[PDB]
RNA sequence: AGCCGGUAGCGGGCGUGGAUCCCUGGAUGUCCGAAUGGGGGAACCCGGCCGGCGGGAACGCCGGUCACCGCGCGCGCGGGGGGAACCUGGGGAACUGAAACAUCUCAGUACCCAGAGGAGAGGAAAGAGAAAUCGACUCCCUGAGUAGCGGCGAGCGAAAGGGGACCAGCCUAAACCGUCCGGCUUGUCCGGGCGGGGUCGUGGGGCCCUCGGACCGAAUCCCCAGCCUAGCCGAAGCUGUUGGGAAGCAGCGCCAGAGAGGGUGAAAGCCCCGUAGGCGAAAGGUGGGGGGAUAGGUGAGGGUACCCGAGUACCCCGUGGUUCGUGGAGCCAUGGGGGAAUCUGGGCGGACCACCGCCUAAGGCUAAGUACUCCGGGUGACCGAUAGCGCACCAGUAC
RNA sequence: GAAUGCCGGCAUGAGUAACGAUAAAGAGGGUGAGAAUCCCUCUCGCCGUAAGCCCAAGGGUUCCUACGCAAUGGUCGUCAGCGUAGGGUUAGGCGGGACCUAAGGUGAAGCCGAAAGGCGUAGCCGAAGGGCAGCCGGUUAAUAUUCCGGCCCUUCCCGCAG
RNA sequence: CUCUAAGCACAACCUGCGGGAACCCGUACCGCAAACCGACACAGGUGGGCGGGUGCAAGAGCACUCAGGCGCGCGGGAGAA
């Protein structure tokens, strides 16, 4: 089947556990297959590159690395907290999800 | 479907093969099943030319290895096919 | 090619005739044909194109049996 | 040493059994069974030529059912049989059967 | 909401106007293989006929078609090969045991061959066997290591009856009647098809005479429930502290038809996937549950003595099966020889005879209850890389 | 803790035997981080009915070029039948098939056999035997009776003439 | 090559001239050997053809030598048993 993920690309989450618990940042990218995500300045690591083209002065660049996507908690944009998902079926009969606490979608 | 475009596969890319340009001569890989009477065939309706000669010589597959596991490149066939005088193929010409 | 460029060629291909299908076919198979050639002398950097077209023969070729089969 | 046309007999295994001493009912102390082999028992084949609607058929039957032989050639008067070959004969007379 | 397999890179693309992916149906499917136009050292060569392509007559390619056997009337239908175990039939060892060995045992086992199928076999009394009793078959427990068999040695080893599972009974041949065809020994004739009639042991049926004259219901067909092949919803937690990291520790809370389990940087009911509880199919498969239809089935008296499965029963010779190894040796089966009758006929109740009883041979079919595990799921006082399958890994591979 | 047990690891013998024909080597120069061992040159020796040249089988890219030097090579290695990459085999006349038969195999007919199967007429298969039209030279790093040049030839189709 | 039978004799066959047609597979390299069979770059085994010159009676024998190919993939010293 498919790998059921509780965060997409796009959204605002929290990092809730680790060495950036309490940062708050945009999903860059989600990686189902090791199950990760990627949030903007977050968890940045030092990358030894080589003198080469487009590396003229080789050193280090810094780079994300993947988080876990259990230790992400999507933000609501509506009462603005952490919070579980829920799924809410529409009267056009699509399906969203909306905030365990308000009900507000989380597009 | 079978058309003369499923015969041609690719030119080929050779001192060797270059050498008999000047002397009309043009060297293609082809369908290994393929006959010359089939390959002259084809050659006329892709590039509008007289063919008055076709050569042909099957191509075995070198035996590859990538680290631990053996194997074989897929088999060949390539023809030398000679156009009537003054005639030219212009999509090999030129390289 | 995109979704709907697919959807076109199939609204298209199925107003034809299996005479014209066939001719359609022949002249794609030619368009393929000059891009192996191309791709051989490494003159191809849009190396998409090539599995593209060989789709949309197998498209037409799926349309014309089915005219066949009627 | 095959099957019977008409019935079926085929050879069947039986064993030979030999005895030696003096029976128990004419004062002896018994039989004693000083060897048992297997062997073949064969139906007593033999060949019966009928004719037939012009044509002569071959039959490989058992002597008991050779009499089975002619009656199905009485019964066959109630056919058609003309032309046919020996083998078609044969066929249309095991019908019978 | 991402994606272009394992699988990154170079180089290019697609996707909320619904991609990748999953399920169902369809299309395409080179060559070999039962292999089947012919040949052949499998995967490779060579043809016939019809149509098309190239300037196409020679040459080549493309599409269709062409093996053999059986049955039904040149056409149509079928067969062939394969399948881990399980099943039936045709054949069928030895080591070994007997503390040697030959009857016996191992054993009708191993194995070979043929066939059947999701099962197979068996199956509707010419039965059982002593009770004036039972009532097709199969499977389980028991009877019972009993009755018996046995160089009466080693050993081998029932059945009836009782308790359960399951449950179901039918179609024909023959008498007689009709119709078509063939015969000449030319008709109350014989023979071969087909239709009707008939199917039984408290004997039944045919024919003649009399009185008679809607209920049952499929193992077949139709429809539906349900089930299978993708899935969906799903309760409740924060803060501090040690620490690389909290889920540990602490403070105060909450859910529970959910405190199975697995992840998350250590040890989380409330973070994630789930779990209890619910929901869901356009399409194909199944449908042993329910409903309907249909085939099919349906009473007695008197006369007659027409019919009731043949190289068969039966007797003898040679053998096999059964607990039965020639034994007082029946019963069932049959290679050889002889060889009946149609109910006043026949078979059986362990030699045989008499009496007293039971049954109806020589045509066929038949669900369910049972066996097995290639395959899918669940579960272990099962293994944890010398273990567990030979293989946790590119293994029936390297060699 | 023992089964000349089983699997694996590592010791001893020991820096020991041996390094595979007693046809044999020497020098100068070059290359290279590195040279008895690779390249060039001069000298010497060995084979020469062979230790030279060409077919067939068998083998299957080992062929040529470039770049390498961990392992392979009984030492060494800059070399290589080794590692990586690219390239390389061209036929109407050569060989085989679209021809023929031999032993043998198979086998519409036919015969036999519990099954599986055994045999067998015609026919078919079956060759290094029969049949069938190419010689000389040039060219590539690597193919040549195949490419090219010159001179020769074969079968089939169509048209015209006889 | 020749003889005729079915058939056909506006066909058919043969000769000459002109124009056309001619498919598939093999083809590298080793091949008395370091590339084949012997577990090895193994003193063994492996069918056919060519195989020069001089001399020794002849010869495919023997000695030297042509063309061609090799010095055999560990060496250097010493000069006991
Ligand atoms: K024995
Ligand atoms: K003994
Ligand atoms: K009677
Ligand atoms: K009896
Ligand atoms: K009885
Ligand atoms: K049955
Ligand atoms: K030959
Ligand atoms: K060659
Ligand atoms: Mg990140
Ligand atoms: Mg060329
Ligand atoms: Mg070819
Ligand atoms: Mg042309
Ligand atoms: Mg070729
Ligand atoms: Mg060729
Ligand atoms: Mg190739
Ligand atoms: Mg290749
Ligand atoms: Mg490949
Ligand atoms: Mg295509
Ligand atoms: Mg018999
Ligand atoms: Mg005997
Ligand atoms: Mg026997
Ligand atoms: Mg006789
Ligand atoms: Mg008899
Ligand atoms: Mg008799
Ligand atoms: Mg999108
Ligand atoms: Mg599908
Ligand atoms: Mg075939
Ligand atoms: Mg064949
Ligand atoms: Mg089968
Ligand atoms: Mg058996
Ligand atoms: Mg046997
Ligand atoms: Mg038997
Ligand atoms: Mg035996
Ligand atoms: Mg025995
Ligand atoms: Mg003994
Ligand atoms: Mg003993
Ligand atoms: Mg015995
Ligand atoms: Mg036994
Ligand atoms: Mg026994
Ligand atoms: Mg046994
Ligand atoms: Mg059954
Ligand atoms: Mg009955
Ligand atoms: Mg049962
Ligand atoms: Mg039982
Ligand atoms: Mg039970
Ligand atoms: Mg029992
Ligand atoms: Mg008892
Ligand atoms: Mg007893
Ligand atoms: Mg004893
Ligand atoms: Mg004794
Ligand atoms: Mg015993
Ligand atoms: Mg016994
Ligand atoms: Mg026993
Ligand atoms: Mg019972
Ligand atoms: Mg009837
Ligand atoms: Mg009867
Ligand atoms: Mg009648
Ligand atoms: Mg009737
Ligand atoms: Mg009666
Ligand atoms: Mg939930
Ligand atoms: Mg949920
Ligand atoms: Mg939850
Ligand atoms: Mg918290
Ligand atoms: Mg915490
Ligand atoms: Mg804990
Ligand atoms: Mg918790
Ligand atoms: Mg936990
Ligand atoms: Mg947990
Ligand atoms: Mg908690
Ligand atoms: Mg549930
Ligand atoms: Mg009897
Ligand atoms: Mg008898
Ligand atoms: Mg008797
Ligand atoms: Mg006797
Ligand atoms: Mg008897
Ligand atoms: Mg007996
Ligand atoms: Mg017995
Ligand atoms: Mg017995
Ligand atoms: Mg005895
Ligand atoms: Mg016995
Ligand atoms: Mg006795
Ligand atoms: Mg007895
Ligand atoms: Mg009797
Ligand atoms: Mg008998
Ligand atoms: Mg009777
Ligand atoms: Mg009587
Ligand atoms: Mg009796
Ligand atoms: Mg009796
Ligand atoms: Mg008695
Ligand atoms: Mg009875
Ligand atoms: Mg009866
Ligand atoms: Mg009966
Ligand atoms: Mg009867
Ligand atoms: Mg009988
Ligand atoms: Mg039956
Ligand atoms: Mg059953
Ligand atoms: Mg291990
Ligand atoms: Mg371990
Ligand atoms: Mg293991
Ligand atoms: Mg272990
Ligand atoms: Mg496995
Ligand atoms: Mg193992
Ligand atoms: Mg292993
Ligand atoms: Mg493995
Ligand atoms: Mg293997
Ligand atoms: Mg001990
Ligand atoms: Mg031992
Ligand atoms: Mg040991
Ligand atoms: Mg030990
Ligand atoms: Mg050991
Ligand atoms: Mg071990
Ligand atoms: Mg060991
Ligand atoms: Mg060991
Ligand atoms: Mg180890
Ligand atoms: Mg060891
Ligand atoms: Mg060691
Ligand atoms: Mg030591
Ligand atoms: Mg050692
Ligand atoms: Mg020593
Ligand atoms: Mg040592
Ligand atoms: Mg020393
Ligand atoms: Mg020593
Ligand atoms: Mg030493
Ligand atoms: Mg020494
Ligand atoms: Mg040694
Ligand atoms: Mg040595
Ligand atoms: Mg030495
Ligand atoms: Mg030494
Ligand atoms: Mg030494
Ligand atoms: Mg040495
Ligand atoms: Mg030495
Ligand atoms: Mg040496
Ligand atoms: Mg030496
Ligand atoms: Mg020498
Ligand atoms: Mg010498
Ligand atoms: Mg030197
Ligand atoms: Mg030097
Ligand atoms: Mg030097
Ligand atoms: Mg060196
Ligand atoms: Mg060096
Ligand atoms: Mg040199
Ligand atoms: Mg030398
Ligand atoms: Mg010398
Ligand atoms: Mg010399
Ligand atoms: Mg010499
Ligand atoms: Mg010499
Ligand atoms: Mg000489
Ligand atoms: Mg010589
Ligand atoms: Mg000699
Ligand atoms: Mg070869
Ligand atoms: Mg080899
Ligand atoms: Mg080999
Ligand atoms: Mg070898
Ligand atoms: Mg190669
Ligand atoms: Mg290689
Ligand atoms: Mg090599
Ligand atoms: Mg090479
Ligand atoms: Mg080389
Ligand atoms: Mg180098
Ligand atoms: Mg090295
Ligand atoms: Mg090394
Ligand atoms: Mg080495
Ligand atoms: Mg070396
Ligand atoms: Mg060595
Ligand atoms: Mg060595
Ligand atoms: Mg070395
Ligand atoms: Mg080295
Ligand atoms: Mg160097
Ligand atoms: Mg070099
Ligand atoms: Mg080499
Ligand atoms: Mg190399
Ligand atoms: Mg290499
Ligand atoms: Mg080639
Ligand atoms: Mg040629
Ligand atoms: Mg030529
Ligand atoms: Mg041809
Ligand atoms: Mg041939
Ligand atoms: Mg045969
Ligand atoms: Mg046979
Ligand atoms: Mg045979
Ligand atoms: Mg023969
Ligand atoms: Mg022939
Ligand atoms: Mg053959
Ligand atoms: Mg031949
Ligand atoms: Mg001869
Ligand atoms: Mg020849
Ligand atoms: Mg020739
Ligand atoms: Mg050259
Ligand atoms: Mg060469
Ligand atoms: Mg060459
Ligand atoms: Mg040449
Ligand atoms: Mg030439
Ligand atoms: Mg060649
Ligand atoms: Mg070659
Ligand atoms: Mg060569
Ligand atoms: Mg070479
Ligand atoms: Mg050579
Ligand atoms: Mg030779
Ligand atoms: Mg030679
Ligand atoms: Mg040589
Ligand atoms: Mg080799
Ligand atoms: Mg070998
Ligand atoms: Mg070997
Ligand atoms: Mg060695
Ligand atoms: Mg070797
Ligand atoms: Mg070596
Ligand atoms: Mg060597
Ligand atoms: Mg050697
Ligand atoms: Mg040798
Ligand atoms: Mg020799
Ligand atoms: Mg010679
Ligand atoms: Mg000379
Ligand atoms: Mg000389
Ligand atoms: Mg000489
Ligand atoms: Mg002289
Ligand atoms: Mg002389
Ligand atoms: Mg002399
Ligand atoms: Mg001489
Ligand atoms: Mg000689
Ligand atoms: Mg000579
Ligand atoms: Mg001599
Ligand atoms: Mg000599
Ligand atoms: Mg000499
Ligand atoms: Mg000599
Ligand atoms: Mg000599
Ligand atoms: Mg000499
Ligand atoms: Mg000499
Ligand atoms: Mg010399
Ligand atoms: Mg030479
Ligand atoms: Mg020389
Ligand atoms: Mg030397
Ligand atoms: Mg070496
Ligand atoms: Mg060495
Ligand atoms: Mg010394
Ligand atoms: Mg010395
Ligand atoms: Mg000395
Ligand atoms: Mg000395
Ligand atoms: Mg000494
Ligand atoms: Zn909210």
């Amino acid at each position: 089947m498919r790998v059921k993920m509780h965060v997409k690309k796009g959204d605002t989450v929290l990092v809730a556990s680790g060495k950036y618990k309490g940062r708050v940042g945009k999903v860059k990218e989600v990686l189902p297959k090791k199950y990760a995500v990627i949030v903007e300045g977050v968890n940045i690591v030092k990358k030894a590159v080589r003198v080469s083209p487009k590396y003229p002065q080789g050193g280090f660049i810094e780079k994300e690395a993947p988080l876990h996507a259990s230790k992400v908690r999507p933000i609501c944009p509506a009462c603005g907290k952490p919070t579980r998902v829920r799924k809410k079926f529409l009267e056009n009969g699509k399906k969203i999800r909306v905030c365990a606490k308000c009900g507000g979608a989380l597009d | 479907m079978k058309t003369a475009y499923d015969v041609i596969l690719a030119p080929v890319l050779s001192e060797k093969a270059y050498a008999g340009f000047a002397e009309g001569k043009y060297t293609f890989w082809v369908h290994p099943k393929a006959t010359k009477t089939e390959i002259k065939n084809a050659v006329e309706t892709a590039f509008k030319v007289k063919v008055v000669k076709v050569n042909t010589l099957h191509v075995r597959g070198k035996k590859k290895r990538l680290g631990r596991y053996l194997g074989k490149r897929p088999d060949r066939k390539k023809a030398i096919v000679q156009v009537a005088p003054g005639q030219k193929i212009e999509a090999l010409e030129g390289l | 090619m995109k979704l709907s460029e697919v959807r076109k060629q199939l609204e298209e291909a199925r107003k034809l005739s299996p005479v014209e299908l066939e001719k359609l076919v022949r002249e794609k198979k030619r368009e393929l044909m000059e891009l192996r050639f191309q791709a051989s002398i490494g003159q191809l950097s849009q190396n998409h194109k090539i599995r593209d077209l060989k789709r949309q023969i197998a498209r037409l070729l799926t349309v014309l049996n089915e005219k066949r089969r009627q | 040493s095959k099957v019977c046309e008409i019935s079926g007999k085929r050879p069947i295994v039986a064993n030979s059994i030999q005895r030696r001493g003096k029976a128990k009912r004419e004062g002896g102390v018994g039989k004693k069974t000083t060897g048992i082999s297997k062997r073949r028992q064969y139906p007593n084949l033999q060949k019966v030529r009928v004719r037939v609607a012009g044509q002569e058929i071959t039959f490989r039957v058992a002597a008991s059912h050779i009499p089975k032989v002619y009656e199905l050639v009485e019964r066959a008067k109630g056919l058609k049989l003309e032309g046919l070959s020996p083998k078609e004969i044969k066929k249309e007379l095991l019908k019978l059967l």
